[PDB]
């Protein structure tokens, strides 16, 4: 055709690198014969079905061509100019050198074996039973190819196509390239199955008519095309075949920019990413990675004219993901570190959250909680309260919240919540829009996900009108639900709560009235167990103290110091996941030594009957959780002592906690 | 023996290795449950069925791995699991007869001979949740845990047709059990007339119920970051108004995927979308 149709002759062709690879035959040897022939075999015998063809096999085997001294073209040079059109001479090189029959499969142990042999025979027998198609390549594969680039120091050797460019400066000639970014993964969708090769059967002469499978929409063509059902007077009817199709795996994904390489204008914005082969289901929300992956465009058919003029939407389709950030099984050496140190009450107590001042007791009433344990296991209907929570109260000016969210964040399965966003209506599940796939799921908030382990609030005068309801809800056992108008289903609920409430303007008035503040007057004093405070009194010598504690960390950047070796928090966690693994039964004398505590819990709380400071009036409540927290630090420091002296290091903790306002 | 294009399933050994797996059993299976009853369930269930006539015979399913014989048919069983049922189907009514020929006072040997019956396996093997379906999963049986959520009333199905064109009278009735309606371009119920109007008297032809359900897994060990998403139900039996919404669930279901229509009002389709079909649940 005329007008321009010819292009220029170029000096960049294809059969220059087609013989190239046919010397991709068994001549590696350097890299235990041929190492990716050795590959091969562990495919053909049906286990794995994703080969690795790396840049390392090409540039040794670009290596040992520094010797030849004949016309190579480059290679890593062409793989970065038209990246896509690799692997399509690729597989039509394989076919020549691959090992066939070197498996040893039966009747059974194989996926889809006597029917696809079953299959080829039928055309087989089918290519002399005239006294034909031949098969599209796309039919027998039953594997896939990969990519993977460098980033090493032999880039530093001698020579770029594997630096980690962000989104914001892509747009160029970096089109139909292979490039990788890293990112943040959000709207993971799910696996559905693709199609690439079709079946046709019209169920009177049973030839299967193939066909490649282009973009997302297709048409099947007639019934008179064939070579035997066809060219009668009687043709038979075609219809589709499910067993006798292929199908593939797909999954969508979409990413954002680190937000830190951003610059100081605009927002960041997304990219689609697609998946082949089988990397799938090996990403997740909140994966802070990196895909290497190939680019392309694609074609938008749907009002073209009017609109859709030459908008190109692109993506890009992936090749590697280099993820990163990730009990008596070689980790036992660091539960005997704590075996032999010994040390539970302070060092233990040093180790989490060493960046405040003082408040040695704080830090141990939480520890205790963040093992918790079975409570007992009931049998019979009478399912009993178990893991106690602790609120705070007062404020300071060290930035509370700071305090005690990096506690959570480090906590195991510990959810962290404010004020704002999951409200008390939507801290439990509820169904609301979602895109244009399937709506009305069960969106959640935070306790229909973190079961059994921290809930961290803050801000607790934030949105009550939600929240009220929303505490009661959780302290009360098993009434997690959605009693909306969609359901009427109920779930679990097994965590612990801790919160910290802001007090009302200026400081708490420690004359004043307590509860002038909170604003639960039915939530608190009957079910609790335990409060604290953060009041501050003037006091020189503390400050100045804290006034060298607050500007050390300025001048140099680390904070550690008093003699305290910091320890590793898997430590801690496997040393708390052996404690739950214990729960130890009390003994008798326990129960004997509880009952003369609440008689004289009973007498002097019976003796003040005042408005003033206190508050409680020694329920049982407060009976069964000194009960709870005893086994608690008996399960963290089990050796098998339940006894007197170690429900008196519960009682210790009891009294001080309480009468933290005397001051 | 008779070998199929489609499967490469046997004739009719099964009906034959059912008997002597049903017959001669009487107990079984306690090999595997060794910690150590003289005549099997099925037995005394098969004479009840008879005089009670229900259609429904929930079948435990694993038994052909705790009997030495009929391991080629149980892995069939996992491998082309909608001929196979059509075989069994034929076998208990027919043994149905094994049990009717020998007293021949037994309900009078017509009206339960004329209403089919179905079987139910189910339990069969175990799966763990959703984060495990393959593509090449395409004609299995899978043991779902999950949450049924909101239902539907019953659609109707296309079971059977009428035809009718403007001649004085015709009343055929033309079968489908396909995708494809198949229509004359002549007319009949005389020797001369031309190729006429055939119109489709819709409310006439008997159809059977179908309901959809959407399900949503339970979140069973979800690590604290994957919202647990969706997948449909597709029920053909009176197994409708008992599935109510807002129950634990376990079914125990094949697999299919289907086509759908890119745009509305074209031909013209590819992600698919599947779903399961339930022959049981609990």
């Amino acid at each position: 055709m005329s007008a321009a149709l010819p292009s220029i002759q170029l000096p960049v062709d294809y059969n220059n690198l087609f013989n190239e690879i046919t010397d991709f035959l068994v001549t590696f040897k350097q890299d235990k014969g041929p190492k990716y022939m050795a590959m091969l075999q562990k495919v053909a015998n049906r286990e794995l079905n994703s080969v690795i063809i790396d840049l390392d096999d090409i540039l040794q085997y670009q290596n040992e061509k520094f010797l030849q001294g004949t016309q190579a073209d480059d290679l890593v040079s062409a793989i970065q100019q038209n990246a896509n059109h690799f692997t399509e001479l690729f597989c039509r090189a394989i076919d020549n050198n691959m090992p066939l029959p070197t498996k040893e499969i039966d009747y059974k142990d194989d996926v889809l074996d006597v029917i696809l042999n079953q299959r080829r025979l039928r055309n087989e027998r089918m290519l002399s039973d005239r006294t034909t198609e031949l098969f599209p390549p796309n039919l027998t594969r039953r594997y896939f190819l990969y990519f993977k680039p460098l980033s090493q120091n032999c880039a530093r050797r001698y020579r770029i196509s594997s630096k980690p460019l962000s989104v914001r400066q892509i747009k160029g000639d970096f089109l139909g390239q292979l490039i990788t970014v890293r990112g943040i993964i959000t709207r993971v969708s799910d696996v559905k199955p693709a199609v690439e090769v079709i079946a046709y059967t019209c169920d009177q002469c049973g030839y299967e008519v193939f066909q490649e499978v282009n973009s997302r929409t297709f048409t099947p063509l007639s019934e008179c095309t064939s070579e035997e059902c066809s060219q009668n007077q009687t043709k038979g009817q075609l219809f589709m075949s499910t067993r006798a199709s292929k199908f593939s795996a797909f999954q969508e994904c979409k990413i954002q920019e680190l937000s830190q390489q951003v610059p100081v204008g605009h927002i960041p914005r997304s990219l689609n990413i697609h998946v082949n082969g089988t990397l799938v289901r090996s990403l997740s929300p909140g994966d802070i990675v990196d895909v290497t992956g190939i680019f392309l465009p694609a074609p938008y058919t749907g009002f073209k004219a009017l609109k859709a003029g030459l908008l190109t939407e692109t993506y890009l389709e992936a090749q590697f993901v280099r993820q990163h950030k990730k009990l008596t099984s070689d980790v036992e050496e660091r539960v005997m570190e704590l075996i032999t140190s010994g040390d539970v009450y302070n060092r233990l107590a040093k180790s989490i959250a060493p960046e405040i001042y003082g408040n040695l007791d704080v830090k141990k009433a939480l520890l205790l909680l963040l093992v918790g344990g079975v409570d007992k296991r009931v049998g019979d209907g009478m399912k009993i309260r178990g893991d106690i929570n602790v609120c705070l109260m007062g404020d300071p000016g060290v930035a509370k919240s700071q305090l005690l969210k990096a506690i959570c964040k480090i906590s195991p399965r510990g959810v962290y919540t404010t004020g704002k966003g999951s409200s008390g209506v939507g801290l439990t599940a509820a169904v609301m829009k979602d895109p244009v796939t399937d709506e009305m799921i069960l969106e959640g908030g935070a306790l229909v996900l973190a079961d059994n382990g921290i809930c961290c609030i803050d801000e607790f005068d934030k949105m009550d009108e939600s929240d009220r309801t929303a505490i009661h809800e959780v302290m009360e056992q098993q009434t997690i639900s959605i009693s909306k108008a969609g359901i009427n289903t109920t779930l679990n609920a097994r965590t612990s709560i801790l919160a910290a409430a802001n007090p009302l303007y200026g400081r708490y008035n420690p004359r004043l009235s307590p509860l002038d503040n909170i604003n639960l007057p039915a939530a608190l004093l009957s079910r609790f167990d335990i409060l604290f405070l953060m009041l501050d009194i003037p006091s020189r010598d503390d400050d100045e103290k804290l006034a060298e504690h607050v500007t050390y960390v300025h001048m140099h950047n680390k904070q550690p110091d008093l003699d305290f070796t910091p320890v590793e928090p898997s430590k801690m966690r496997e040393y708390i996941a052996y404690a739950k693994t214990k729960r130890p039964v009390m003994s008798e004398a326990v129960n004997d030594y509880v009952v003369q505590a609440y008689i004289r819990l009973r007498q002097d709380s019976k003796r003040e009957m005042d408005s003033k400071f206190s508050f409680g009036q020694a329920t049982p409540r407060t009976l069964l959780g000194i009960i709870r927290l005893s086994q608690a630090l008996a399960k963290l420091r089990l050796a098998d002592m339940v006894d007197i002296d170690d429900v008196e290091e519960a009682l210790r903790l009891v009294r001080v906690s309480k009468e933290s306002l005397y001051q | 023996l008779r070998i199929i294009w489609g499967t490469n399933v046997s004739i009719q050994e099964c009906t034959t290795n059912f008997r002597n797996f049903l017959m001669s059993f009487k107990y079984k299976f306690r090999k595997i449950l060794d910690e150590r009853d003289e005549e099997l369930y099925y037995i005394k269930q098969l004479n009840e069925m008879r005089e009670l006539g229900t259609s429904n015979l929930n079948l435990d399913a694993r038994n052909l791995l705790a009997y030495k014989q009929t391991e080629d048919l149980y892995h069939q069983l996992l491998n082309y699991p909608q001929e196979v049922i059509s075989i069994m189907d034929q076998t208990i009514k027919d043994c149905m007869v094994s049990l009717i020929v020998d007293n021949n006072l037994d309900y009078d040997l017509d009206e339960i001979e004329t209403k089919f019956y179905k079987v139910r396996p189910y339990n069969v093997g175990s799966c763990k949740g959703m984060r495990e379906l393959n593509p090449n999963d395409i004609d299995k049986l899978i043991n779902l845990k999950g949450l049924v959520l909101r239902s539907t009333p019953v659609i109707p199905d296309m079971k059977v047709a009428f035809f009718k064109c403007n001649v004085c009278d015709h009343t055929m009735a033309v079968e489908i059990d396909r995708g494809v309606i198949q229509e004359p371009a002549r007319c009949e119920r005389i020797d001369c007339n031309e190729p006429n109007s055939m119109s489709l008297i819709h409310n006439r032809c008997s159809f059977a119920d179908k309901q959809v359900i959407k399900l949503q897994e339970t979140p069973d060990f979800v690590p604290d970051g994957q919202t647990p998403h969706s997948i449909s139900l597709c029920v053909y039996d009176e197994l409708v108004d008992s599935c109510r919404a807002g129950d634990r669930i376990e079914v125990t279901g094949t697999f299919r995927s289907i086509p759908i229509r890119a745009n509305s009002r074209q031909r013209v389709l590819s992600l698919y979308k599947t779903y399961v079909d339930v022959v049981h649940v609990k």
